[PDB]
């Protein structure tokens, strides 16, 4: 029980202050799946992961099971993975092909519509069978991303990303013919807060520009070369969205950090050559220079994370205020060469896999972090938020919207008073951008 | 993947002993922290796999496991390798130090011998026990599968191939900074 | 906070609603352990466990673990295994004889029937020993079967089984010999609420009937014939407790289905001969045609269950609203053939013990459905109870009660009902019937 | 059930190998699904056993285990061992489809001439990893007491009787829809 | 929420009862953490854990992460493991010697003092730095023991110990050179509430002095004899703090359980020779024959205890109401010849360790109490701490302060009411003495 | 502690079955609680260690184990042995009365030959799996360095030494109740 009073204490974007408590409260966080992750958009994959007919992933919205289900009409339905007789899960297996979906409980039929078809025994004991199907969800699909929301109530997905769209068009827009997701998706179990993961790939780029990748750079760099000759990156930018909490940051000028992390020839596609030069082209209108912009992380909140130069895109699936659990997967452009795509896939395994050079210590923070906050004292004194306080603006020649320095804390400043509006908030008509 | 294709004719007790004790040898490598050791026994030609394994009904078991074009666990080569050797044994390698304390306790030898003299092909099972920090446990279980040659080294034998057929879908552990 | 109001809506019978949380909410479940497990009749097991003085069955009440011993009187005393002193259990073991039971902590040695006999060092250190023995339970006997309650304010065993005496009587009531426990008793861990355990024995043909046991039935019909044969049951009936919550289903004139569970030897000794000719005899007072009753299943409000035609009887331990110990053994007819005794034993093991072709799905089943109830809207929408709805009457020739077809969800119903009043009720003086 | 009465003069190094790879070969079939290539192994005369283990004062020893008169977890002939594998591989055998992703690690194999030529007493001790779905994982352990028969089939041997002694008293697990 | 008057209720020390939801309860675990372990005296090891400058010993205060870092000037500073950025723990091994510590996430520098002297890129994107350090600890020494107190306005250390200081210093104060920890901390995880441990070395010699630990003094004793043959002690004095619920326990006259545990040579080293009468002869302002003093039980409230005659000395750290860590070490006399410190060493593991033939038998019978525990009845009752009621006097012509007989619980009595007032006085003006 | 000494020469395998042969049946006598059997293996000079393990950073490894003049889990003699058999076979060992379930598996198994003929320095990986009472499991891994001689008993062999380096810093189990 909170008063919204309290809540709205728990973040200052003004002092850049947060209360420790928001990532150890188990009555918060049971107030996270209802305000904040019962009405958010959430990404639950791509649209080549059901690419035909009856192909269907199994994901979660929250603690909440749910199916990714392509229609005979080409459209994506998306509805809970509960049984409304018993609550026996209806699709048991990850991903495959369905002509129809059964319960394994009591029979209980549907479609791949998510629509209650037959149930046995009917004319006999029994009622509105099109009342009793599985709860549906909105779903919206930007440029191969598949977002979904239970809230009517709630903004459509355009709206609600807003300005961050440009941001995102990096990694998406870059070809007519789209991003496809290449096979497999990587899930395992982190025992952290979801705010701490969010929050990096929002805000923090500081920690691949100080301690936490040390190791993960020199396991990049040739044989014969050491951490004294790698340079480190000061030049970037960072953006706070206009509503939402969503975040990216980015090095500019700095060609050196995409060699180390991608590869020489990753390097040369995402800068140099027709591909380079076309998405130059299509992401014009933004006035980016999108051939400059490397390394760079983003997240839409609350649970959408990817880093835009390295194809690599994950979603942070809530398990208490102690656990979360990491799916993650990569894109490729539609028709980008088989040696470039390769590549892509390569050094995401070595980088992003639960065992990469670069993840392993990632996750090592965050275990220790939330460990510590199992005590008393560990919440009894506010964590500072206050790097880069008051120094974005609006007025800037190359990137648009609230624009201030790489290494700063103003999208995470966003990204928790965003999570405060909408936990503090009951209604659609204060919280809409 | 199927059964491992054991041959009719099994291996003489010279060579299945051979076998054990290089993997025996390898684990103690391994249990022990000798990363410089360990990574001399990987050829240049050296293929260090690790697929995703999902949950498929009986009538979508062929797609239980990742492909070649698909992500994976591990997918490394002698270069790529080398640079995870350079990541555990750096004193800024956080998630190893300080370090682990890892046991691979290993059985279920079966050795096949190739087409070509002094290769091998060998199936084993695992069960690598993980002890981190103060608390964290993590238990793995699984199956290798390897391509093996007769090497003028310490063991005895060079990795010219590893699969690793880990027994799970979601990992129940943060990371994976051990090696199988 | 629960008030009684609350607890009202979470179970409407007329309309056959139920709310998730039930299975779910961690203060509910403290609630059931006083309104429910506090004061209602438990199973510890059968007569045959403790047949001689000073013999003991190491069991559960709810999370309270209770000592089961026989006393030189020939009576059973139940108390908890508990000393009053610091706590320690006073027995130790399973299962055995004991002269007396004395504390490992602090050496208070208590006789048999529970009362403290001998404080170590009394006289100089120390209070009265009448006082400071362990809590005792009522206990009550049904025709082998033992249960307790601690209420010494809730109605005796007789008028709380009410009704469903009869359909009890089906599985113990067979001989002047009486029934014996088999040796042994089977115990394993489900993730699941106790109430999706027990609502399946008291009201669930429909989960048999259709998918749950396809592949145990093919386990047992001979080789020679595939499942696309067996013919799937239909004819049968239902019972609700007048009061308590009560339940029991079978199918009627299907010998078949029978076969495939228990064996031909079996389903003649159940249908054919002088010993079911004498068992019908002996239920003449009833009226039932039990040769004709088969494939039965019974819950005792709250965690009772059995299956009267095959001697199954399990008992049901709550830890917590997400995990149960499922406790099960069976019983036989004390003067039956050897043969017999035998047939019921592998068959009973092969269906219905952890690793049984029935049980493995019955398990694979709850797991899953407490998985989901984690989500916030897989608990913001009522479960489907509505399944013979209206449909009984309480003027059956053949079976005596509130009776209506197998495949209903009636017993269930009032499973849930008298749930809701056990937990809305604070006093006996509305509750009993 | 006491110490495994061992023979003094310990079987050859050509048998101890024999079965050792039986067992080994046994693993990949449990552990990759040739249900139908397992169950092909077992005697017509076959008694596949696994008792109830219970928590008893030293002094009472003697009633640790459930004897042929008692429940069991398994207590299974050739036609019930059958009517198990017809479950296991079927489409809507639920609880192992999907199938479940198991490891049989075998070790401690001890062996023992009987007083029937090609016929052997074999003492092995086992964990059996379980990994079900997301994030189920039951872990078992304990050993085997069989009786082996040289056969003419694909792995050398046949199981005449198989008792499984369980570290367990409650299980952990909420089913046993693996072979042991 | 707990009313101070519902605190008062959970200990009747005037008519010796304890509620046993003490034990259980989350709710008051929480409240253990801010009202005792974050305002009390902690011991955190000896001084020579940490001898030179920039020696440290990673431990805890509760559930909160802790660095005890000796300093430059021989003085001993202890503060929060956990950097005020974002919560990463500062050091991240157990022991160690430091130039400096660093957080492995940003990089934020400290020195061994626990100021934060180094922020990466502060100018660039800052806020003062001698602000923003991990939280201090008051520290305090007594005798080469090392305690912490998160609270300014608590009583110091000698005024928090009280008249306890003459039972410690039997361990503490036997030579002029003083004590010198051995090497090694064992670890170990018990799943049961503190407050047993605690109370076990706080007053209860009783469960030694009967049936606990029969089969460790079998261990103890030569082959020859049988455990029937092994006198039980029964001499002997227990202590109550004037205030703060510390208390001791010991038998007099009693050489051969002494023997049993610790050996011959220890038993002479004791009682006999030049190093026992420069004992009591440094001791002989208490007045305690301490030669006589053997198999002495102690404990520190809350958290602190030690077996002053065994020199076995161990911290119990909380992880909820359910479980503690056990942190052990032991001492021996610097200056004492190296036999004997070889003696002292072997039988503190062959008893005390984890695999301890003592040690074995405590944790056995407290995880079936916390298990017990889980019951609703098995909290309905309150349990009975009423020996030596009303028995205890302050004018013992050996011992100071309050003693009592050796079997008493008024040293309990003294710790749970203690507990009491900690839990239900929020100021420091009504509970400092 | 560092890698285990493997000779270059490998024991023989009628040498490697022996000791193999050894630890199994030595785990049979400890997996069935007979305790008087298995001290009988137990040579007069026996020393019994078990060091404490902990976290270091990289450039302090070397003080990763506690030593001679540090506290243990154990650090035992055949007088000190003796008593904890008393203990364990007693009835008023509460914490072996009712007595676990304990399952040793054995292998990785490396023989080395000393400079004493008949005497051997052996390594060995294991698994101990514990199970007490109704849910308790507490599962331990690690290796065991021994000093074996050639012994006329029923085993044909008797424990000169043994170190056990257990994976684990803090203690996960709340007592060490069984033998290593
Ligand atoms: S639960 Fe889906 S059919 Fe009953
Ligand atoms: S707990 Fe103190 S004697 Fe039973
Ligand atoms: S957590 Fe950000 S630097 Fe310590
Ligand atoms: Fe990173
Ligand atoms: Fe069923
Ligand atoms: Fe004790």
């Amino acid at each position: 029980n909170w008063t919204p009073e309290a809540i709205r204490g728990l973040v200052d974007q003004e002092k850049g202050l947060l209360d420790p408590r928001i990532y150890a409260d188990q009555s918060l966080y049971e107030l996270e799946l209802e305000r904040v992750f019962g009405r958010s958009w959430l990404l639950l994959g791509h649209e080549s992961h059901v690419p035909e007919t009856g192909d269907f992933l199994a994901t979660y919205m929250g603690e909440d099971p749910v199916v990714m289900v392509r229609q005979k009409d080409k459209s994506i339905k998306v509805f809970l993975n509960q049984c409304r007789h018993r609550g026996m899960r209806i699709c048991r297996s990850d991903a495959g092909n369905a002509k129809a979906f059964t319960c394994s409980y009591h029979g209980w039929a549907y479609d791949i519509a998510g629509k209650l078809v037959n149930v046995p025994f009917e004319k006999e004991a029994f009622f509105d069978k099109a009342e009793w199907g599985p709860l549906q969800a909105r779903v919206a699909t930007y440029k191969g991303l598949v977002f979904a929301n239970w809230d009517v109530q709630a903004p459509d997905l355009e709206t609600y990303l807003g300005d961050a769209r440009p941001y995102m068009d990096v990694m998406l827009d870059r070809t007519p013919a789209g991003t496809v997701a290449i096979g497999g998706m990587q899930k395992w179990v982190i025992p952290c807060n979801w705010k701490f993961a969010a929050e990096q790939f929002c805000s923090d780029m500081y920690h691949a520009g100080t301690t936490t990748h040390l190791s993960g750079i020199l396991a990049g760099i040739p044989p014969e070369m050491d951490l004294s000759q790698a340079q480190i990156p000061t030049k970037g930018n960072q953006f706070r969205a206009a509503w939402g909490g969503h975040g990216s940051g980015w090095y500019v000028d700095e060609p050196g950090s995409l060699l180390a992390v991608m590869g020489p020839k990753v390097t040369q596609y995402w800068t140099e050559g027709p591909a380079a030069e076309l998405a130059e082209q299509r992401l014009g209108h933004t006035g980016m220079p999108v051939r400059r912009m490397v390394g760079q992380h983003m997240t839409i909140f609350p649970t959408c994370s990817f880093l835009p130069t390295f194809n690599n895109i994950r979603i942070w699936h809530p398990r208490g205020p102690n656990e979360i659990e990491v799916w993650a997967f990569t894109l490729v452009d539609a028709d980008a060469p088989a040696e470039i795509k390769e590549e892509y896939r390569r050094h995401n395994i070595r980088n992003f896999s639960a065992g990469g050079v670069f993840e392993q210590d990632d996750g090592e923070n965050w275990v220790e972090i939330q460990k510590g906050l199992r005590g008393y004292k560990a919440k009894s004194q506010p964590l500072n938020a206050q790097m880069g306080l008051g120094r974005s603006q609006t007025g800037h020649p190359d990137f648009p919207g609230n624009v201030g320095y790489v290494y700063a804390e103003e999208a995470a400043r966003g990204m928790y008073h965003h999570w405060m509006r909408m936990m503090s908030e009951p209604s659609w008509a204060t919280l809409k951008p | 993947f199927k059964t491992f294709e054991w041959p009719s004719k099994a291996a003489g007790l010279e060579l299945q002993n051979e076998i054990e004790q290089f993997y025996y040898r390898e684990a103690q490598l391994l249990d022990h922290r000798a990363y410089e050791a360990w990574f001399a026994l990987l050829d240049k030609d050296i293929h260090y796999f690790m697929p995703l394994r999902t949950n498929r009904m009986i009538r979508e078991g062929e797609l239980e496991y990742s492909g070649d074009q698909d992500l994976a666990h591990f997918d490394e080569t002698h270069e790529t390798m080398y640079g995870r050797i350079r990541k555990v044994t750096s004193d800024v390698g956080w998630a190893e130090n300080p370090p682990s304390r890892t046991r691979h306790l290993v059985s279920n030898v079966i050795v096949k011998e190739t087409a070509t003299p002094d290769t091998f092909e060998v199936n084993s099972a695992f069960i690598l026990y993980r002890n981190r920090l103060e608390r964290q446990v993590d238990i793995f279980a699984g199956e290798r599968r390897d391509v093996l040659r007769r090497a003028d080294n310490n063991l005895g034998f060079s990795i010219a191939k590893r699969t690793i057929l880990l027994d799970a879908s979601t990992l129940l552990s943060n990371n994976l900074s051990m090696f199988f």
